């Protein structure tokens, strides 16, 4: 997926 | 003598780091004058993050939905706008530590320093390049969002990057200080992938000039090349094509070492073809693409070790 | 995710940098409370530097032989002692920017950040290891002497290095903040050479643990090894011998990845023997020895990507 | 030789 941090 | 991946001293930036909380999401912000910038995804919960509508999530918030702590002191929010993929929070105090500064968008291949922060608290500094595919090979954990990238030119801080997210590759994506992403990416948890990347030709050549200025010459050869004959070779090894503008930027390094650019390309053409023979250039057993020509002028001696 | 050579944020150190001139030699000093430290070779001219007697050169100076500028403001010298290979200058102002701090001597293999300065003016920050042969592979030009190395533990600055000189190898030699050199070197321009160096075994293993925590496993194998059988192999590839203390320090990283130390040595034993097969670990095509076990706990996630 | 900096 994609990981906003 | 020596050559390291060197970052800019970070003090002037440490004094602008703050923490920003909304609900139970906490990330970092940057406090200049009376404004704090941060990623807009700070107003999202984990469920929201898959399909957010920001316009719509943001109208459901007021100033006092946002907590801004700088060290100990609470800063009161008195205003909030969205700007692309950032928020801008007007607060009641102007930052006594605001340095001279500007915002610039940077171009692929360019380079900068990152100050990694968690909970408004600077943890480290390292040097990065903006990759051709618009990612960075950073080092970031959860809670690092709102960590910024920068350069210093004299007395002035050029902010060029804010951290927003991490891709499946393990690499990082973010934004300029206007909120506009670098790359085709969007601030959502969806299927998204780095485009394939390429080696930064201009930089490799900068780095070869640095080896010579430091006094190593072994990789040179007696050939020259046409720009176009080099590019035919470059495309097969996944390097960016060399252009005339790039050749002109390498002018002062050419002048300082008396090596013609096109002679140096011939040198590279050769390294790509035959390998290094298990030898090193400036310490490296591989060809190094994260120093620009400017990075080499700043770090290296203005006098060649001939 | 990601793994970079990361240095400590440098702000707290920038505020202690000053410039120190004596005759026509200018270098950097460190201003803590009401004392400024710098290399004692600041009282030498180029002719002096080949055979100096410091005891004798120093008695021929008074307080007003020393100029101390911090930014613009001139600081007045009211006292001077020699301390080993450093000077201590008492001045009239106490540094309003003095941070909590201490001085420690570091051991080979340990790691730290360097703030490169010219004319009292911080130019960059990078991360270093103290090599077994007691040198550092820094990046320093003329005028960088008095640039310091440090760590930060919480709120506190551990000063461990001051720059004095560059060896023929191109590597750097200096001192703790008590004036005692690291290594057999002396502050004179004579024939002097790095002892041969060795790879920091403890660190390589730290770095392999970091690869696994980040979620890469390819270099593992099904073998184990005796400590002594490893060392027989280590000595032939010029690695430091592994000891029981080193094995114990790797405990929490063992615990976090469920790989036994001695299993990991077997993995390394194999890499040394068969090469990498032109593959990478954490980005590198070579085995990396400038992250300690502590460097890995601080940067990496406390949770393994299994 | 050796270079003090």
């Amino acid at each position: 997926e994609s990981t906003l941090q | 003598s020596g050559f390291r991946k060197m970052a800019f001293p970070s003090g002037k930036v440490e004094g602008c780091m703050v923490q920003v909380t909304c609900g139970t999401t906490t990330l970092n912000g940057l406090w200049l004058d009376d404004t704090v910038y941060c990623p807009r995804h700070v107003i999202c919960t984990a469920e929201d993050m898959l399909n957010p509508n920001y316009e719509d999530l943001l109208i459901r918030k007021s100033n006092h939905s946002f907590l801004v702590q700088a060290g100990n002191v609470q800063l009161r929010v008195i205003g909030h706008s969205m700007q692309n993929c950032l928020l801008r929070l007007k607060v009641d105090t102007s930052n006594p530590k605001t340095p001279k500064y500007k915002f610039v968008r940077i171009q692929p291949g360019q380079t900068f320093s990152v100050l990694a922060c968690y909970n408004g608290s600077p943890s480290g500094v390292y040097q990065c390049a903006m990759r051709p595919n618009h990612t960075i090979k950073g080092s970031f954990l959860n809670g690092s969002c709102g960590s910024v990238g920068f350069n210093i030119d004299y007395d002035c801080v050029s902010f060029c990057y804010m951290h927003h997210m991490e891709l499946p590759t393990g690499v990082h994506a973010g934004t300029d200080l206007e909120g506009k992403f670098y790359g085709p990416f969007v601030d959502r948890q969806t299927a998204q992938a780095a485009g394939t990347d390429t080696t930064i030709t201009l930089n490799v050549l900068a780095w070869l000039y640095a080896a010579v200025i430091n006094g190593d010459r072994w990789f040179l050869n007696r050939f020259t090349t046409t720009l176009n004959d080099f590019n035919l070779v470059a495309m097969k090894y996944n390097y960016e094509p060399l252009t005339q503008d790039h050749v002109d930027i390498l002018g002062p390094l050419s002048a300082q070492t008396g090596i013609a650019v096109l002679d140096m390309c011939a040198a590279l053409k050769e390294l790509l073809q035959n390998g290094m023979n298990g030898r090193t250039i400036l310490g490296s057993t591989i060809l190094e693409d994260e120093f620009t020509p400017f990075d080499v002028v700043r770090q290296c001696s203005g006098v060649t070790f001939q």
